[PDB]
């Protein structure tokens, strides 16, 4: 995705379905970010009982 | 208006960026971003943010955001002499926080872990 | 998982070896936890172009 970004920023402005897909990809990437957040939090909290 | 007069004052100023920082608007943060005076902003911005990784105000990091997103290409080739020494400094200045963001999210969990057991002591 | 750890925390203090027991659990938590800097990078990677296109 990163090499697609650095290569095709000039393409992604031009086609609006790419823009909508990047919007939904932003939401789902932030969803996985909060998944990373909760599994980071639960492992850190999990140190308390150990 | 608040930012244009400060831009003319920096066109002579870090207090000018702090004084146009009394606006706090992201649309103005994009509009004043295009209006090479953005390097004259960046010469105060890079120093102020390297001197402080923990500044809890928002318009200087969001201004670095709108500058590194709106001016993303040309900021590398203003100079390869004296901005890039500070650029090789700021990679060390920031990523120290990047190391502890997993740990700070860990203790962010470890706090509400005890908040919920204090609520369970309430009931 | 959350309220299980809320309610049974005091018992889970008492057993000495949790990583004996919670191993695949810890593996799942790390496996979402290790992807954090790649995703944090991808945020700025998206948002360069996001702040590029929606203005122009």
């Amino acid at each position: 995705v990163a090499v697609v970004l650095e290569l095709y920023g000039n393409t992604l402005e031009s086609s609006p379905v790419l823009q909508e897909l990047m919007i939904d990809l932003k939401t789902k990437v932030r969803h996985e970010i909060h998944k990373s957040k909760e599994a980071q939090r639960i492992e850190g909290m999990l140190q308390l009982l150990t | 208006x608040x930012x244009x007069x400060x831009x003319x004052x920096x066109x002579x100023x870090x207090x000018x960026x702090x004084x146009x920082x009394x606006x706090x608007x992201x649309x103005x943060x994009x509009x004043x971003x295009x209006x090479d005076h953005l390097s004259k902003i960046f010469l105060t911005i890079s120093k102020s943010i390297t001197q402080n990784p923990w500044n809890e105000e928002n318009l200087l990091p969001l201004w670095l955001k709108w500058l590194l997103t709106l001016k993303s290409g040309e900021l590398n080739s203003i100079k390869d002499k004296h901005t890039k020494k500070n650029c090789k400094h700021l990679k060390s200045a920031l990523r120290s926080s990047e190391e502890i963001l997993p740990v700070l999210l860990g203790i962010q969990g470890r706090l509400e872990m005890l908040r919920r057991q204090a609520k369970l002591r309430e009931d | 998982v959350k309220w299980c750890l809320i309610i049974h925390g005091g018992y889970l203090v008492s057993i000495p070896n949790l990583m004996s027991t919670l191993s695949s659990l810890h593996s799942t938590l790390k496996r979402r936890s290790d992807l954090l800097p790649r995703l944090l990078a991808l945020d700025a990677r998206l948002d360069c172009t996001i702040n590029k296109f929606k203005t122009l």
